[PDB]
């Protein structure tokens, strides 16, 4: 039977107060999924593939592919507003100053690192290594197919099927360029960033000025800010050693990735299927019968090619929706964590 | 003859179909030797006939080449028309030719009836497990075979052999018995019978099955 | 057309996609001379009885199915799987051609999923079957004056028949707890039964010569394949193909696929043809479909012009089969009619990468992309 | 005799799997979660427990929400009545009015309805010859009730996916109600809140 | 029924995609309440007075 926790017991009485005599700085680490990958379907090479009979009885089914077409851009759209509305929030692309002295703060392991290509940060890094994220055929994947390879892709039969994935709108060094901005104008200047122009201030000043936000004396931190610093530091370290040995943290987002590759799977998989058909070749189909059977076996064929792919879309639907309510989430904490300090319990 | 009796081992796993599949996991539904199953060694010496229930599995250790052929049919005699596989110094031949055989039917290698069908070929026989399987299936008589270099002659060895497709006679005869052949001028063989078994094969970058699972041996392998 | 308004806003509107047609056709068929004697099948003096139907093995001959009209006169030339018109376009590994005499009530029983007295003891066929059954009346052959009785079925056995199953055994019937033990009397019932056929019975009645020819959907290598002449082999090309009534239409490759030599054909995850094996000369060529990609339309409002740039998503700009004369490579396809400038702007219509389009002045205006 | 709709959604197929928590441990969490706040005010949620009069605990709230200690400490007598009040008003309304869990209600019956629809949509014939398929198939030959089964297969799949989908949209919904009571746990039950209603 | 089961496998894996569906739904009640309820890291009690 699981257990709930360890039993306690208060030591309450109606004349005894208990008062912390010292504290810790705790690095907590959150992760939230914002996008999701952007696809399209070629409903005509789905379900026909180059078969001008099968397109023909397709033609009298009415508007399903046009309203399903609809709602795949409608999704694809909405990523890209995703990613725009968390990571898009500050006005102008700020930078820090050369010297890196913020009272013994380091601020090493976040801020860019200007050697690589890519501007990203350590842990930007180890993230990027951590989430195992697929290509998801964005750099010529017809003419990465076209390569004679004995071992035949995944990806490049969906693509040969007509199910292709969109590039985001929004490159990865933008994103990171943003980043970059929030962070150099939360160092170099507080919250007074994030309700119109920067404005300088120390780092020792800014920590005073949190720690009489949450209720705290400033010389608490001006008498103990050696002590302060070190406890960040030794936190940061701990993120990095936990981030560079442990791969599980970052489960959401590889959930992310692996529902949207499990869906196109089993999209392209379907296609093997008979339907209660003669044949799933629709080639064989077309060679074996003639007109008037040959019509019958499409149909079947076209009633459940049709029923797979409205299925796929309404999950997508669904999934998409989920994606913007933790998006609006993520923008939400991106206003409030970030560009201030909250007073809302955890 | 002397029985004895011993594991499969994960042996009998030939290929489904004449399609190439490379570096995907295949599931297929046919009659197949289940894993870990109860085969039976004989030591025949210088003999019953064999029931032949849903194909058989063979399989033979011996270097000597004295197992030279088989007799299939339903009672073994003139009545009824046996198949029989003949393999000699120089070919393979296989002839639905019914002899009249003996109860004890053998080769003298020192020096008839309704004849239907007749197949000459190459010997099917060159340390070395030589593994067969004989299936009846729509009045066809598929064998498989494979070749292995064994290391240990009492040793089934644990590992896996996909069995190709020899040959696809279309006889269409009524099997229920079966026996061997054996060559006097001692004998040791392994028989196992196949059964309706679902199975995942494993095929690697040169459409090799590699590994399989038998989906109905135990929880595990059907949560697999 | 697509958005069913003569007004179009500005943006990006993905419109009907674009496909690399084929130039020619490729047949390609295995080298067979002989021809498959029907002869012997139809035109025979006597067929054999339904318990003891005959059966002939049909192989490695050019069979021409049009002809069996003039052998027997039958109405139709019932099917199943295939058609009788398109058998002269796919061809089979092996045929076979069985032939018997049965009644006129008995003629449904010759069918896949059907049960009687001759479907149970006689003649079983296939519940997947795949080939034809053909009957026709022999009143004026197979029936004589007084009786016909040289034709037998059988009534009685202890169990059904498999699928393409014949019984020869004429051993004594017993239906009873006592033995009969070769006696024929009360309980013990002789199988073998006469067709009693008169000239003067109706037409439910009078003998029917059925032939049932039974095709081969394996793998192995075709050897009965119809009178199509086969082409020249033509690779690196989009091209119909035609192997062994396999169509397609696509590139063929030269493959290092490590085909073993009783595998023929190759499959992909949907089950399509990946690689095939040509008839004629044993080698394996990959198939790869023709070159294809979406089409987008990126323009501004029809208020304000009508100039428009289309992005080809998923092509390459070398790979395009034709238009202006601005030709950009973008990270999400090749943009035609729009130039490429240095400065950057906010996003006007988005592409995809980092890229945005905009119609804007140049000195006088233009569709740019920054 | 009075046969109930439970046995027949469990000799369809479809049953109902029980939850991971019983509900003795969600009162064991509740109970923790009560005495925590009662001894020790929101010290506990932001970090270990601080024990505290709750006198004084109160005293901190009036702070908080703006009014001086002294207001307290002279009517506590008055607010600990008007409190012990307001909660013998609250357990005689909850034991007067039994519609004041219509959303729980409301969450029970959609799954009760949902399930009882599931298995009534199994009389339909959907164009065959008849609902039962062992009439069908007593009746019929093979090739002739393959295709009444098939229309019976498309029905009955038809509505389990209509099944799935609503369930999927609710649980959504479901979700997102789950999400707000865990804020509401974090932010008014864990200390005290600033949000206006 | 047998015949039935054997005409319903041609159908592709809608059949398995719902389970996939219903026990991803089962997974995250469980989940809900674990998120709602599971707060508090030790289970704390009252004093007798
Ligand atoms: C508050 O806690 C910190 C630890 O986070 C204490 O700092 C440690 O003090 C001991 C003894 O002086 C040293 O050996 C350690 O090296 C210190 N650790 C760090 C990280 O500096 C600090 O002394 C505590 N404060 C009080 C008043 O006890
Ligand atoms: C900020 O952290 C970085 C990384 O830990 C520190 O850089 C390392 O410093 C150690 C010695 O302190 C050197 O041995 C390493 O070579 C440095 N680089 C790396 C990648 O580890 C940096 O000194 C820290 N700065 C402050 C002010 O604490
Ligand atoms: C403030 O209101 C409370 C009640 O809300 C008043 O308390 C009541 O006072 C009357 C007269 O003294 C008593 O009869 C009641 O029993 C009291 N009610 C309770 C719940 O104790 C209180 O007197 C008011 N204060 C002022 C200054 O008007
Ligand atoms: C205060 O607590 C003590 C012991 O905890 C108890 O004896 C006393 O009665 C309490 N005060 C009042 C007013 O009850
Ligand atoms: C095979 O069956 C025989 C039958 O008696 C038994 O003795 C033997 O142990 C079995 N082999 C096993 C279980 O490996
Ligand atoms: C093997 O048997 C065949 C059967 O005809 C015969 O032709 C051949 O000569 C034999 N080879 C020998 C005896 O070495
Ligand atoms: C061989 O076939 C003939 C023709 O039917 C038959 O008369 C003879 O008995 C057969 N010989 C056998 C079966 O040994
Ligand atoms: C295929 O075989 C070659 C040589 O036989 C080998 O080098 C290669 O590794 C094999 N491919 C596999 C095992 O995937
Ligand atoms: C058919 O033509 C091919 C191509 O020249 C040739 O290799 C083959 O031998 C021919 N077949 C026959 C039976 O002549
Ligand atoms: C059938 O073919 C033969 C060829 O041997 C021919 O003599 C005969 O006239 C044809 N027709 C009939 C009805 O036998
Ligand atoms: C064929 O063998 C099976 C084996 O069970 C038997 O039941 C059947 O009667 C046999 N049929 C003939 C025609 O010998
Ligand atoms: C396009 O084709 C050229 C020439 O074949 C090649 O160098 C390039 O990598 C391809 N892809 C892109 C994105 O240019």
């Amino acid at each position: 039977t699981m257990s709930l926790g360890a039993e306690n017991s208060v030591a309450y009485s109606n004349n005894s107060i208990a008062i912390p005599t010292n504290f810790t700085i705790s690095v907590t680490t959150e992760i939230l999924p914002v996008s999701m990958t952007k696809t399209s379907v070629d409903c005509t090479m789905y379900i026909c593939g180059d078969s001008t009979e099968c397109s023909n009885l397709l033609l009298q089914y009415g508007s399903f592919c046009t309203q399903l077409k609809r709602a795949l851009t409608g999704i694809a759209v909405e990523q890209d507003k995703n990613t725009q509305e968390v990571f898009a929030q500050v006005k102008q692309i700020y930078k820090t100053p050369p010297i890196k002295y913020f009272g013994g703060f380091n601020f090493s392991q976040i801020l860019p690192d200007p050697s690589k290509p890519s501007k990203r940060s350590f842990i930007e890094d180890l993230l990027f290594n951590k989430v195992t994220l697929a290509d998801a055929g964005f750099i010529k994947q017809y003419g990465d197919c076209l390569g004679d390879i004995a071992a035949r892709d995944l990806i490049c039969a969906q693509k040969f099927n007509g199910l292709t994935v969109l590039p985001p709108l929004l490159t990865d060094e933008m994103i990171a360029q943003y980043t970059s901005a929030l962070l150099a104008g939360t160092i170099t200047s507080g919250w007074t960033f994030g309700a119109g122009a920067a404005l300088q201030i120390p780092f020792a000043m800014q920590m005073a000025y949190r720690f009489n936000g949450i209720g705290v004396t400033q010389n608490v931190l001006y008498e103990n800010q050696k002590l302060i610093a070190n406890q960040f530091n030794s936190a940061i370290g701990k993120i990095q050693d936990s981030l560079s040995s442990t791969a599980s943290a970052l489960g959401k987002l590889q959930d992310v990735v692996n529902h949207n590759a499990q869906a196109l799977n089993t999209l392209v998989k379907q296609l093997s299927s008979k339907f209660g058909a003669i044949s799933s070749v629709l080639n064989d189909i077309l060679s074996r019968l003639d007109k008037v059977e040959a019509e019958v076996q499409i149909d079947r064929l076209i009633t459940g090619r049709l029923q797979s792919l409205q299925t796929y879309v309404t999950q997508q639907l669904i999934r998409a929706a989920e994606i913007r309510a933790s998006a609006n989430l993520a923008a939400t904490k991106m206003s409030e964590c970030v560009l201030g300090q909250s007073k809302r319990v955890d | 003859r002397t029985q004895s009796y011993t594991n499969s081992f994960t042996r009998g796993v030939y290929y489904p179909d004449k399609v190439f599949r490379s570096s995907v996991l295949h599931s297929t539904q046919d009659l197949f030797l289940p894993f870990f199953s109860n085969v039976t060694w004989f030591h025949a010496i210088h003999n019953p006939v064999l029931p032949f229930n849903d194909g058989v599995y063979f399989a033979s250790t011996e270097k000597s080449n004295i197992i030279r052929g088989w007799i299939f049919g339903t009672t073994l005699d003139s009545k009824t028309q046996s198949l029989l596989i003949v393999n000699n110094a120089t070919n393979v031949v296989i002839k639905v030719c019914e002899f009249q055989f003996c109860n004890d039917p053998f080769l003298d290698v020192y020096y008839a009836n309704n004849c239907t069908f007749e197949y000459v070929s190459q010997p099917f026989l060159m340390k070395n497990l030589r593994e067969f399987v004989f299936k009846n299936i729509d009045g066809y008589f598929k064998i498989y075979s494979k070749h292995t270099p064994i290391n240990l002659g009492r040793d089934l060895p644990q590992g896996f052999s996909a069995l190709e497709p020899l040959v696809d006679l279309p006889i269409g005869i009524n099997i229920t018995r079966f026996q061997t052949l054996l060559a006097l001028h001692a004998a040791a063989y392994y028989v196992g019978y196949l059964q309706p078994r679902t199975f995942l094969l494993k095929y690697n970058e040169n459409g090799t099955i590699t590994d399989a699972v038998d989906c109905a041996l135990d929880p595990l392998s059907e949560t697999k | 057309c697509t958005l069913k308004s003569f007004t179009v806003e500005k943006g990006i509107y993905q419109t009907s996609n674009f496909r690399v047609q084929p130039t020619e056709s490729i047949v390609r068929f295995p080298n067979i001379t002989n021809l498959c004697p029907f002869d012997e099948v139809f035109n025979a003096t006597r067929f054999a009885s339904v318990y003891a139907w005959n059966r002939k093995r049909i192989s490695n001959c050019v069979a021409d199915y049009s002809v069996l009209y003039n052998f027997a006169p039958f109405f139709a030339f019932k099917c199943y799987g295939v058609s009788p018109t398109k058998l002269n376009d796919l061809c089979f590994t092996n045929v076979y051609a069985d032939s018997f005499v049965i009644r006129g009530n008995e003629v449904s029983q010759i069918a896949p999923g059907q049960t009687g007295n001759i479907a149970d003891y006689n003649y079983k066929l296939p519940d997947d079957f795949t080939g034809c059954v053909i009957a026709w009346n022999s009143n004026k052959l197979d029936s004589k004056v007084g009786g016909n009785y040289n034709y037998l079925y059988r009534l009685f056995r202890k169990s059904n028949l498999k699928p393409f199953e014949r019984d020869i055994s004429t051993e004594i019937y017993q239906a009873g707890n006592k033995p009969c033990n070769g006696v024929a009397g009360f309980n013990c019932y002789f199988p073998l039964r006469s067709y009693g056929f008169r000239p003067t019975y109706g037409v439910g009645h009078q003998p029917y010569r059925v032939v049932v020819l039974s095709f081969e959907l394996l793998h192995a290598p075709a050897t009965v394949c119809g009178p199509k002449k086969s082409t020249n082999l033509v690779k690196n090309k989009c091209v119909n193909f035609n192997f062994n009534g396999l169509t397609g239409t696509g590139v063929l490759t030269e493959s290092n696929k490590k085909f073993l030599p009783f595998q023929q054909f190759g499959r992909d995850i949907a089950d399509t043809t990946d690689a095939v094996r040509d008839p004629q000369t044993l080698e394996i060529l990959d198939i790869t479909p023709c070159s294809f990609g979406g089409v987008s339309v990126i323009t501004p409002g029809t208020n304000t012009s009508n100039q428009v740039a289309v992005l080809y998503q998923g092509v390459n700009c070398t790979e395009v089969p034709v238009t202006g004369s601005n030709v950009f490579q973008t990270r999400a396809g090749c943009l035609i009619g729009a130039e490429y400038v240095n400065n950057s702007y906010e996003c006007d219509i988005p592409i995809g990468a980092g890229i945005c389009a905009s119609y804007q002045t140049q000195t006088s205006q233009s569709i740019i992309a920054y």
